[PDB]
């Protein structure tokens, strides 16, 4: 048995404690409330090997600013999590989340997940961003950000559909290992 | 409200009779190897015969305190070694108390006799201590107890209301006008539902504003409600940990990477910092391993001191002493209102006469009448002052300013701060000197001033209600003191007091030989040969 802790970070509303809940319990919760510091637990095999990995789900919320490094030391992984559809928590990427996780750890291993990604192709959500006049993230626009954050890899999931959501957990694993 | 810490009498005994010690000395090995250990023994229970010789023991304090090296530290020392050695033997210990004091007595009379037992400078002195709280242990156990407790928790309750800076120590709510916190910050009351991971929530009344430590303090003391100290762990050994939804798992201290540090200051992590709600889950789980630092005010430290004018008295009162401000002066006054019943109750029991009255307290007051009357002291104030250097100002007023003697209770700063208030003003009632008040006057006797008056009536009437009793003969309370010898099983360190006792007699031996020879019925007893025998045997 090895033990892997893993912290989530990311802008408000982006799909962080949805994400979690959807690969634990295999069901999505629908009903928004804002997590202040939850935590949740997995037995995955990665690689034939037998790892129990420790989820930290953390506050989008600037005003839980001050309680956030907490769950940061001892950590083996970090998930920055940003919306596909919301181009502001893309840009809040490189201005909030990746210096404030090189801060407090500056030699663990960093993964730029893709969030909502049912709703990029989705018509109703693109007619939304039109009228506010935003385009939505594509894959040569988040793979150039994980390249300028200095991420091991990068990788685009849905917590409503389950798509590439399964592959997230199991590279995140694969990053400690080497 | 059930359970009350008191302490098991040995624990009481060793307080009262060592104060500055922190752990009794006589709870230590010999120090002597095994092959003198038999002949060194008998020697020390030769001793134990020879103390109990009252032309042997009078004579032996006598010599002791004419020399100059053994200091008022020896002296209050040796009486509680003396205490240890004659604790089964109160009837001849009250003996030896009687003959001391008439020594005392005569002394006095030839010099200023309002002078008398005012210090604790002498052997008899410490003695009269020593015996009042053997008598009194079971009447604080009894009837003070219960007031004294309704006191502390009184305060800490009241205390606890408002805030505390844990570095400068100064309170919302206090008596003393230095420790009161003069800035107005701005706080609010949480209600954390505690747990207790070393199980089922417990509600406990916090403020946004306490620190990590203070919090946890608070929590404590509902976790561990009828718990004594010494059951309790150490805070240092449990971390405060915060959970919210399914699993929290974080944990919350004063000083982490959190910490809001700007320039040569560090704030104190408090529960407004991390932004802890109302209702919240708040556990406490075992611990598994330049810049000042501030809390609510920052300390104002100020180069103050200048060099003095030649001519300049500038006297520690009038000019230095400004007068309380109103503002300062409503909330200490409306903290001693709050508190009023708790010291009401108090000053009652301590001096209530509709209540029995311990015979120790009787008997040793008939006697102090007897001394006065025998020496043609017919002066009322100077008995009076005698009575109150005996018992309220010997013991009642140390009770009050520290209830570690008789409680299994941490006390605070703040605490101790506001126990001087109330033991100050229980030192005014029994004062006989008439105060005019006004401006440099002390704080506990600008609070206490429509008090004061009355507390003096009712030490006024405990002593004369006292006198118009019956007299206490000596058959009457050596009957006390024999029972009193009895109750108590042992294990107090006689054997290690007996070697400890020895230590003075081999470092005034040739003086205490010369006293033991010069008198002719220690001659005619043989004392001085006796002592040699057990000098001998030591070493
Ligand atoms: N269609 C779709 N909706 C999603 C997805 N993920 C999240 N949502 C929706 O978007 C909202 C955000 O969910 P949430 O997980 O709480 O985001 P969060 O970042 O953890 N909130 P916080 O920042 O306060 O911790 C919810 O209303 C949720 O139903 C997704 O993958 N697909
Ligand atoms: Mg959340």
């Amino acid at each position: 048995m090895q033990a892997i802790k893993c912290v989530v970070v990311g802008d408000g509303a982006v799909g962080k404690t949805c994400l979690l809940i959807s690969y634990t319990t295999n069901a999505f919760p629908g009903e928004y409330i804002p997590t202040v510091f939850d935590n949740y637990s997995a037995n995955v095999m990665v690689d034939g090997k037998p790892v129990n990995l420790g989820l930290w789900d953390t506050a989008g919320q600037e005003d839980y600013d001050r309680l956030r490094p907490l769950s940061y030391p001892q950590t083996d992984v970090f998930l920055i999590c940003f919306s596909l559809v919301s181009p502001a928590s893309f840009e809040n990427v490189r201005a909030k989340w990746y210096p404030e996780v090189r801060h407090h750890c500056p030699n663990t291993p960093i993964i730029l997940v893709g969030t909502k990604l049912d709703l990029r192709d989705d018509k109703d959500t693109i007619e939304k961003l039109k009228e506010k006049k935003l385009t939505p993230i594509t894959y040569p626009q988040g793979l150039a950000m994980a390249k300028e954050i200095g991420a091991v890899k990068y990788l685009e999931c849905s917590a409503l559909t389950q798509r590439g959501l399964k592959t997230v957990f199991d590279e995140a694993i694969r990053a400690v290992l080497k | 409200g059930s359970g009350i810490p008191f302490l098991d009498y040995k624990v009481y005994a060793e307080r009262i009779f060592f104060p500055g010690h922190r752990e009794s000395p006589l709870h230590r090995d010999l120090g002597v190897p095994e092959s003198r250990r038999p002949t060194v023994e008998q020697g020390l229970g030769q001793l134990s015969n020879l103390l109990n010789s009252k032309l042997f023991l009078t004579k032996f304090i006598h010599t002791l305190e004419t020399q100059r090296t053994f200091s008022a530290r020896d002296r209050a020392y040796v009486a509680s070694l003396l205490t240890v050695a004659l604790h089964g033997k109160l009837e001849y210990f009250t003996d030896i108390l009687r003959t001391l004091l008439s020594d005392l007595v005569a002394q006095y009379v030839a010099k200023n006799p309002k002078l008398m037992l005012r210090r604790t400078e002498t052997v008899v002195e410490k003695l009269l201590t020593n015996w009042m709280s053997i008598c009194l242990y079971t009447f604080v156990r009894d009837s003070v107890g219960e007031p004294l407790y309704m006191l502390f928790r009184g305060i800490k309750h009241q205390v606890d209301k408002g805030p505390v800076d844990s570095v400068t120590g100064k309170a919302k709510y206090t008596l003393n006008d230095n420790r009161l916190l003069r800035e107005d910050v701005e706080y609010r009351p949480l209600t954390l539902n505690a747990l207790l991971a070393v199980a089922q929530g417990v509600p406990v009344k916090v403020l946004d504003c306490d620190t990590i430590s203070q919090a946890k303090e608070k929590m404590l003391d509902q976790l561990y409600k009828g718990v004594p100290l010494t059951q309790r762990p150490d805070p240092r050994t449990l971390d405060v940990e915060w959970r919210s939804g399914v699993a929290g798992h974080l944990i919350l201290s004063d000083e982490d990477v959190t910490s809001e540090v700007q320039g040569l200051w560090r704030r104190l992590n408090t529960l407004q910092h991390y932004k802890v709600p109302d209702g919240a889950t708040v556990a406490l789980v075992p611990c598994l391993t330049g810049i000042r630092p501030w809390h609510l005010v920052k300390p104002s430290d100020e180069p103050e001191p200048p060099r003095p004018r030649r001519g300049s008295l500038r006297g520690g009162e009038r000019e230095r002493a400004k007068a309380i401000p109103e503002i300062y002066l409503t909330r200490l006054l409306s903290m001693k209102g709050t508190l009023q019943k708790f010291v009401d109750d108090l000053f009652q029991v301590i001096l209530s006469t509709s209540r029995p009255v311990p015979l120790a307290v009787k008997y040793f007051f008939d006697l102090l009448d007897e001394q006065a009357q025998q020496h043609g002291i017919s002066d009322q104030d100077t008995i009076h002052i005698w009575k109150t250097n005996s018992l309220p100002l010997r013991f009642w007023i140390n009770i009050i300013k520290n209830p570690q003697f008789v409680f299994d209770v941490q006390t605070s700063d703040n605490m101790d701060a506001v126990l001087l208030v109330i033991a100050q003003t229980f030192m005014d009632a029994c004062t006989l000197a008439d105060h005019k008040l006004g401006r440099d006057s002390p704080i506990n006797k600008l609070l206490y001033a429509r008090d004061i008056p009355r507390y003096k009536r009712m030490v006024e009437r405990y002593y004369a209600d006292i006198r118009q009793t019956v007299p206490a003969s000596d058959q009457e309370m050596n009957s006390v003191l024999a029972e009193l010898s009895w109750n108590y099983s042992g294990d107090l360190g006689a054997r290690v007091a007996l070697h400890e006792l020895y230590k003075y007699i081999n470092k005034y031996y040739d003086q205490i030989i010369t006293a033991l020879e010069e008198d002719g019925t220690a001659q005619k007893m043989q004392l001085g040969y006796r002592l040699q025998q057990i000098a001998a045997a030591v070493e």
